[PDB]
């Protein structure tokens, strides 16, 4: 946050806890809005043999 | 009298001599999967979807063409029968085109439904598909032969029911094609029926094309007045 240190002290004394450690507003620690592409594995029934449907 | 006793999954049935395995199965309410067999046409036996295991026999038999024998126990839901069905469905679908969204047969397709009920749920075919050229047989029957599965139902109907020998197969092997081999209209007073007998979207109605889906339609059972046959 952009609050001055006196206001930080007043907030921490009024609430009784250090508010600057755990802020309600999220600033820059969240994930990027652009992500690399995924790969997404397939599954257990994607075999080429020994995979007759009557057995599963 | 002359009735013989067979068994469907251990249930005794009395049948007339000459009854096939499929008909014996039908008697107890079990419908065998089929593509080439039609009960009003000659027996063909080429599609191989009707293979079923006879107890104590190592080879599966074609239910549509094999007469039953006294004391036979037909196993309609055994491992051998199900594996035969899955293999035949896989072979049928290997070269079939991915046409369901644009195919008029979609929603009332025997291929689709029997793949859902008796086939596998996925593919392992890693090659290219065949594509065949289309044929013109008149303004009534629309033809897309890449969807053909070579059951020869249309040929048998044309020869037997309509009395017209214009339909046949040319080539052999994977290249065998159903058609007339020349530009010729299959024009008969009963020609449109080959749309109904064709199990896939290979033959469709041209006036009906692209207009509706089967699940939308409401069915009203009534009578025809275009002649006095009723
Ligand atoms: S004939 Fe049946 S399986 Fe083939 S594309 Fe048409 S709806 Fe799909
Ligand atoms: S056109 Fe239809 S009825 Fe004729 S052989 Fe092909 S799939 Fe069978
Ligand atoms: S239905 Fe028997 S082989 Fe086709
Ligand atoms: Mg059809």
């Amino acid at each position: 946050a952009s609050a001055t240190r006196v206001i930080q002290l007043l907030r921490n004394w009024a609430s009784g806890r250090d508010l600057q450690a755990k802020l309600q507003l999220r600033y820059q620690e969240i994930s990027k809005r652009t992500q690399p592409p995924p790969k997404l594995p397939v599954g257990p029934s994607h075999k080429l043999s020994n995979n007759y449907y009557c057995t599963r | 009298s002359n009735l013989i006793e067979v068994f469907v999954d251990g249930q005794s049935v009395m049948v007339e001599p000459g009854t096939t395995v499929l008909q014996a199965c039908e008697k107890v309410g079990m419908q065998i999967p089929r593509f080439c067999y039609h009960e009003r046409l000659s027996v063909a036996g080429n599609c191989r979807m009707c293979l079923v295991e006879i107890e104590k026999a190592p080879k599966v038999v074609a239910a549509c063409a094999m007469p039953v024998m006294k004391g036979w126990n037909i196993l309609t839901n055994s491992e051998k029968s199900k594996k035969a069905r899955e293999g035949v469905m896989e072979f049928l679908l290997a070269n079939h085109p991915l046409d369901c969204p644009i195919c008029d047969q979609g929603g009332e397709c025997d291929l689709q439904d029997q793949s859902m009920m008796f086939g596998s749920d996925r593919s392992r075919f890693l090659e290219g598909k065949r594509a065949v050229e289309d044929k013109n047989i008149g303004p009534l029957v629309k033809t897309i032969m890449t969807r053909c599965i070579q059951c020869t139902r249309c040929i048998r109907f044309a020869s037997e029911i309509a009395g017209v020998d214009d339909l046949g197969t040319t080539g052999r092997g994977n290249d065998m094609q159903v058609g007339t081999y020349i530009e010729k209209m299959f024009m008969s007073e009963l020609s449109g029926n080959i749309i109904d007998i064709c199990p896939v979207g290979a033959l469709t109605s041209k006036p009906y094309a692209f207009t509706a889906r089967p699940w939308e339609t409401r069915k009203t059972e009534s009578i025809d007045v275009m002649d006095a046959v009723g």
